[PDB]
């Protein structure tokens, strides 16, 4: 379930509901993912109570 | 089974994983001896049968048909098959 | 005018005061002229039509103007002013029901209901004075909207409750004068009516519960064949969500002081309720989810009123609800109402609700074993805690016979495999004994007392040497029992085993204070064959 896999255009795959890995669905049924980025620089620019 | 009858539409292509809940949905209604559960584990029975008409469920169906008519004869069940001060005590020591 | 034009509604109310002070003298009729039919109504007509129709029923192309703090109270004052003249509250109820359509950020609805709105404590603060004229009139030719009739006697609800102050009689006035019409309005709760009278009437059976007092309404005193059937009707609804459902349980302790058949329809709707609301194991609605925020409310909620109501009506469902689970979230809350309602009544109070669940766990209804277990020891255990003194006696004198009776020999039917529910009931009845015999003092229990002559036949000049005596062999027989041979429920006849020890402790630690007896009942262990 849980994954820290990387990839150049990640991005994209997330986007089309895939993890970096190749592997979209188990067993042909689909996978319901989320999206975890933990970063600092993002948090640094925001303007209120975050 | 109204509640859990919506996740085998599109969502759990297989239907064995669903099928454990629904089957359980049951059982403890079947415990209580409360007029209105049986009433409506009946209901959910019937639900349950629903899904063999349009998703060919026949194959795996009869296998527990007959299992849930078959744990009514380990249990009694005649009513769901309707639808179908010293010294004295010092002796005895 | 708008916001610049301070001198002119400056002016108007100044003017509006002294017609008000006139009026309070008895000189508005001599001031003003008032020497034809309807010239005092002629005036009064006016001012109710100017500020009927100052706000927006003739800009029904750009927008309705705002209403700052200056004219809000200013036509506050113009509608006292205008009522001070005569009684026309019943022009003023016809421009309450006015069917027209706001232009307007777009929110169109009626343009009394928007009257309304603006001035809601005058409406209200006039009504009460004259109250059957306008309030019948309301009640039977106001069906059509089924809102705003709503609402205007909400408002008078709510200036009644705010009217307390020596002057309760007005609140009792208004009791009498819908409970005696109830029977004109039984179109709002329908199997198709919206949602919005639902909650309506639901306000409404909230409200005058605590705007009737009980003298008035306490048992078929105020018309109950309309009230609790319409609240049974309101129960039944299958459409309605379960957040207001939430408040409907929360008025029960009002109905729960009946005696004929009306309880028990009550309780077929409420189990048909919980059958069709609650789940089987509580752990589908994780935390957050808002199933999960509605199912801890309404539970609760159940428990708040249980806990107001104290009565012995549903306390079967909480226990049967809390039982039908190996563990329940709310576990918690359940003990705490479970102590509450222990020690808030009087003596009689708690010695029903033990009654009731002696009555629930003892009988033979085909359920589980494990069931009984938990009704038990979940419920009675708690409730025989936390009782109150005074009453233990009583209850043992109750259960102990018939306890004793079962507890002898009844150990049959080894083929079945039921002797589970048997054992249960055995354990059940040890753990009871451990948990009276607990808090009984030493002479309560052991010297002359008028329950142990209860066990026995009349007067028994012993010291009650044959209770004590029957519980000892009975519990040393138990927990001594030998499992050579009987190999079907070892863990039930374990457990069994294991409460009868417990109970032995209880009753030798309750009474016995030598050392002989310690070690000849809790230690004399014979190894003869398999003892
Ligand atoms: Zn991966």
């Amino acid at each position: 379930q849980i994954h820290a896999c990387r990839h150049p255009k990640a991005e994209e795959y997330f986007q089309w509901s895939k993890l970096p890995c190749g592997i979209t669905s188990r067993n042909r049924i689909p996978l319901h993912i989320i999206s975890i980025k933990p970063s600092t620089m993002w948090f640094g620019e925001r303007s209120r109570k975050t | 089974a109204e509640n859990f009858r919506v996740l085998v539409k599109q969502k759990k292509a297989s239907f064995e994983e669903a099928s454990n809940q629904l089957i359980n949905h049951i059982e403890q209604f079947l415990d209580t001896n409360e007029t209105p559960y049986f009433m409506k584990s009946i209901d959910c029975i019937r639900a349950f049968r629903e899904e063999a008409i349009k998703f060919s469920e026949e194959q795996r169906f009869n296998n527990f048909l007959k299992a849930l008519q078959e744990k009514v004869e380990i249990k009694q069940l005649n009513h769901f098959w309707e639808i179908v001060d010293v010294d004295d005590l010092l002796d005895m020591i | 005018y708008g916001p610049d034009a301070q001198v002119d509604r400056s002016r108007l109310a100044a003017v509006v005061s002294a017609c008000k002070q006139l009026h309070r003298a008895g000189l508005l009729h001599n001031i003003l002229p008032s020497q034809s039919t309807d010239l005092h109504h002629s005036v009064g007509t006016e001012l109710l039509s100017l500020v009927y129709k100052g706000i927006a029923p003739g800009d029904e192309r750009q927008c309705l103007p705002s209403l700052d703090l200056s004219c809000k109270q200013l036509a506050s004052g113009l509608l006292e002013l205008a009522f001070a003249f005569g009684g026309l509250c019943e022009r003023l109820v016809s421009l309450l029901l006015n069917p027209a359509v706001l232009s307007t950020s777009v929110i169109h609805f009626s343009h009394g209901e928007y009257f309304y709105s603006l001035f809601s404590e005058t409406i209200n603060t006039e009504l009460l004075k004259n109250l059957d004229l306008a309030v019948l009139e309301l009640m039977q030719s106001s069906v059509d909207n089924t809102k705003m009739v709503s609402a205007v006697l909400n408002g008078m609800l709510d200036q009644s409750f705010r009217e307390r102050a020596n002057q309760k009689h007005q609140g009792l006035k208004l009791a009498t004068t819908i409970l005696q019409h109830w029977k004109k309005c039984d179109s709002w709760w329908a199997k198709d009516s919206p949602l919005e009278t639902k909650m309506a009437v639901l306000a409404l059976l909230a409200k005058i519960l605590q705007i009737d007092s009980s003298v008035s309404f306490n048992t078929s005193h105020g018309s109950f064949p309309e009230v609790f059937t319409t609240y049974i009707s309101l129960l039944a609804d299958t459409k309605l969500d379960l957040h207001l459902k939430g408040q409907a349980v929360t008025l029960l302790p009002f109905f729960t002081s009946l005696t004929g058949g009306s309880l028990e329809e009550l309780r077929r709707v409420l189990e048909q309720l919980i059958v069709a609301h609650f789940p089987m194991q509580s752990r589908e609605f994780p935390p957050g989810t808002p199933r999960f925020n509605n199912y801890v409310d309404c539970m609760k909620k159940f428990l708040d009123a249980l806990e107001l109501s104290q009565s012995p009506m549903l306390l079967e469902l909480m226990t049967e609800v809390l039982c039908r689970e190996q563990q329940h979230v709310m576990e918690e809350l359940f003990q705490s109402s479970f102590r509450r309602i222990a020690r808030r009544g009087s003596c009689v109070t708690q010695v029903g609700l033990l009654e009731s669940v002696y009555e629930m766990f003892r009988k033979d209804d085909p359920r589980l074993s494990f069931t009984r277990q938990s009704f038990v020891d979940r419920s009675l255990l708690t409730l025989l805690w936390h009782c109150s003194l005074d009453a233990l006696r009583e209850f043992f004198s109750t259960i102990v016979v018939d306890a004793i009776d079962v507890l002898k020999s009844r150990f049959t039917k080894l083929n079945e495999s039921t002797f589970d529910t048997q054992i249960t009931k055995k354990m059940g009845y040890y753990k009871i004994l451990d948990v009276m015999y607990s808090r009984l003092p030493k002479d309560d229990v052991h010297a002359k007392e008028s329950k142990i002559n209860q066990v026995f036949h009349g007067s028994c000049i012993t010291e009650g040497n044959e209770l004590t005596k029957t519980l000892i062999k009975l519990c040393y027989d138990a927990f001594t029992e030998n499992m050579a041979g009987e190999n079907q429920l070892l863990e039930r006849r374990r457990l069994y085993h294991c409460a009868a020890y417990n109970c032995a402790i209880s009753v030798i630690c309750c009474v016995f204070n030598e050392l002989k007896f310690y070690q000849g009942f809790l230690f004399s262990e014979k190894p003869e064959k398999n003892l």
